RNA sequence: AGUGAGGGCGCGAGCGAUAACGUCCGCGUCCGAGCGCGGGAACAACCGAGACCGCCAGCUAAGGCCCCCAAGUCUGGGCUAAGUGGUAAAGGAUGUGGCGCCGCGAAGACAGCCAGGAGGUUGGCUUAGAAGCAGCCAUCCUUUAAAGAGUGCGUAAUAGC
RNA sequence: CUCGAUGUCGGCUCGUCGCAUCCUGGGGCUGAAGAAGGUCCCAAGGGUUGGGCUGUUCGCCCAUUAAAGCGGCACGCGAG
RNA sequence: UAACCGCUGAAAGCAUCUAAGCGGGAAGCCCGCCCCAAGAUGAGGCCUCCCACGGCGUCAAGCCGGUAAGGACCCGGGAA
């Protein structure tokens, strides 16, 4: 009835293999997960998540599988470019090539590295944010140079994903 | 050369030129009022008027006998031990006073004034 | 990174603008007398001698064990891992550079045997108010249904002489390439005039 | 925050997580963190 | 002729704090004084059981059968999965599974979605502002996506979600 | 159990484990600006000073200190 | 890895760090640091070297020389 539904379009290299779906598209040869259970099909157009049950292990498994591998195809379709936005008078930004500019900390050394379906860009440098391919690892990375500061609530000054609210409380006394 | 406990010597603003301390000033863990160093201590001996009293203060480390062995290897000993009285900040006690030159002290650094201070014979 | 050696004796020196004090090491050059191959002993590595004492004074097989690649008539020898032979005598007439730092040990200067007071440290007991045992004595050694008994592992009395080992840092201060020498500043680890080695380990980040 | 015990949420609309047998109340207010495992 | 003082367990009253391998009395068993065997790890009194002496005999208690060690790693149907097994209460909870029950307007559902979030809604005080999103209650009307006497981020009302 | 025998205090000397951890760090929280406090969960690693008076351990007081913890072992220690 | 922070994600057709799978992280845990150590009968691993030593009832795992192959003994010396 509902919690298995998607198709897999571009024709995609969408198949199964050592007990490991392969997923290939613009290249992320993405190995979604596959329980022996869980079990799928890509006909046509549909691609088709089954439940060789429907309890709480199968039914979660399926709302993942569905999902995730879904995923597996979304992203081996485009390329996964996480949009992310640095902002706040103490900091820089640019590529340098392969790591991450970046000054706030009074003392910048901040020379990182890209891990993979990682790119740098850096156009603003205002908004700036990254781009992947695995939508885990890369809303991951993306985390990693974000927490290295970002916080600020009271006074901002930070990396931000979309760039929540914000939420800040003041300062002294007024 | 160090003691806790101590009848010292000093000759600044002195009551007396001598007071007893407690301890080292240092490392939570004294055990040497040592040559240049920095401690603790009250008054032992008299003072004729003197706004000094009776009190206790701090101070810094001079004079020993039993080994003033310095970085360069200059090496000595005076049969005296003496250190002069400090007024929080370190700004030592008194105008003058009576003693000399040598390293230890003004490479202690910390109160050059005690080092134009004393200089000459004595 | 490593040296043999025929520790002499501790003396002062000067350096820069200042005096200090080193220690006299001595080593002629030991040589591959044994090789572990790593397929031959996948501890990989280097074990030499370096002096000589008497010819007419020799076991056969040592007379052969030599034979093996061949070096000299010595009888000085030991081995250490994880270090290359990118030669097959060794001096250090350069060997070890001055102005480097250095690890190093050797023999351990052979004490006695004496108890809470030797061994370990805080001389003794006290002394007056009590004399039946005069100054210092054994401290105490367990009790009744703790453990129910008489502890197993806490320092104690007697033979803490006849031992040995090493000191950590140190400086390389001086090298006399000719009467192959080394001036160290060294905890004269062990006595001198006797046997010690040097080895260089730190990766050390200040 | 924490406590081995209480726990009736409170940010009017906090939320009851399980994570861990651990009895973690999460919400968008620090004055929630409510750790009870 | 011997004990003329004894303890334990279960139930029933004392007492004690409804505490103690406490002490008081009673019904029973007990254990000594047989209570030497099984046993529950090993444990005087907790379930089994009375040993006159044999058996390189077989049926059984209790309680056991992957192994250490005799005995199905039986079959059958479940429910937990924390390691509970492998001590604990008060009490806490979108634990796990189970009821015996509630919402299904296929006049096709809920979390996910889209857009509008309607005009009198405009003081009552306070109006510096209520003109739902400032305090003392208001509980009506038209009007359609069906209608918020406006559940909520709020300041100067207000304006936006 | 112990009265055919189990040395009770205070201290000494050598201590050994423990965490409801004092200093240490790791932390979320603040009525958190910073700094600094204070509010809990994690973690014993090392560390966890001198004197004064008092036979008193506790204690009060002097001087510091990063800090100068509570306590298990017949309130460890007489075959020391 | 502790608390504590996150990524990807359902079962709770919006949400969640959370069984699934991934990461962050403590002066603490294994290592790295030195010091013991096959009497770890589960080593000995490698090197050199005397010979497979010589006589005795086969089962010769007993005797004697065998080798100074080597070492012990006594002596003489040692911060051991």
């Amino acid at each position: 009835i509902g919690r298995l539904p998607i198709p897999v379009p571009k024709g995609v290299s969408v198949e199964v293999a050592p007990g490991r779906v392969k997923v290939k598209g613009p290249k992320g040869e993405l190995e979604v997960p596959v329980s022996p259970e869980m079990r799928v099909v890509v006909e046509e157009g549909v691609v088709r998540v089954e439940r060789p049950s429907d309890e709480r292990r199968h039914k979660s498994l399926h709302g993942l599988t569905r999902t995730l591998i879904a995923n597996a195809v979304k992203g081996v379709s485009e390329g996964y470019s996480k949009e992310l936005l640095i902002k706040g008078i103490g900091y820089r930004a640019r590529l340098v090539g392969r790591a991450l500019e970046l000054t706030v900390g009074f003392s910048h050394p901040v020379v990182v590295e890209p891990p993979e379906g990682i790119t740098f860009e850096v156009p603003e440098p205002t908004r700036v944010r990254v781009s992947g391919i695995d939508k885990q690892k890369v809303g991951q990375v993306a985390a990693n140079i974000r927490a290295i500061r970002k916080p600020s609530a009271y006074h901002e000054k930070g990396i931000y994903y979309a760039g929540e609210p914000v939420r800040l409380k003041p300062g002294k006394a007024g | 050369m160090i003691q806790p406990q101590t009848y010292l010597e000093v000759a600044d603003n002195t009551g007396a030129r001598k007071i007893m301390c407690i301890r080292v000033l240092k490392g939570s863990n004294a055990k040497y009022a040592t040559v240049g160093d920095v401690i603790v201590a009250s008054v032992k001996e008299a003072i004729p008027r003197g706004a000094v009293k009776e009190g206790d203060v701090v101070k810094a480390v001079v004079v020993r006998t039993k080994k003033e062995v310095k970085r360069p290897d200059g090496s000595a000993i005076r049969f005296d031990d003496n250190a002069a009285v400090i007024i929080n900040n370190q700004l030592e006690p008194r105008g003058t006073r009576v003693f000399g030159p040598v390293a230890r002290e003004l490479r202690e650094k910390g109160f050059m004034k005690i080092v134009s201070l004393a200089p000459e014979v004595l | 990174m490593k040296g043999i050696l025929g520790v002499k004796v501790g003396m002062t020196r000067i350096f820069r603008d200042d005096r200090a004090v080193p220690v006299t090491v001595i080593l002629a050059g030991p040589c591959p007398v044994v090789q572990r191959r790593t397929p031959e002993k996948d501890g990989y590595t280097a074990v030499q001698l370096g002096f000589l004492p008497q010819n007419p004074k020799r076991v056969n097989r040592p007379l052969k064990g030599h034979f093996a690649k061949a070096g000299v008539e010595p009888v000085r020898i030991l081995r250490e891992i994880r270090d290359f032979n990118p030669e097959g005598d060794t001096v250090t007439v350069e060997i070890f550079k001055p102005g480097e730092r250095v690890d190093v040990t050797g023999t351990s200067k052979g004490r006695g045997f004496a108890g809470v007071m030797k061994r370990w440290n805080f001389a003794g007991g006290p002394d007056s108010h009590g004399a039946h045992k005069i100054h210092r004595h054994p401290g105490s050694i367990g009790n009744r249904k703790t453990p129910g008994r008489v502890y197993k592992g806490k320092k104690m009395a007697g033979h803490y002489g006849a031992e040995r080992v090493t000191v950590m840092n140190l400086e390389v201060v001086d090298v006399i390439p000719e009467e192959n020498l080394l001036l160290v500043k060294g905890a004269v680890p062990g006595p001198n005039g006797g046997l010690v080695i040097v080895r260089e380990t730190k990766k050390a980040a200040k | 925050m924490k406590v081995r015990a209480s726990v009736k949420r409170i940010c009017d609309k906090c939320k009851v997580i399980r994570r861990h047998g651990r009895v973690y109340v999460i919400c968008e207010n620090p004055k929630h963190k409510q750790r009870q495992g």
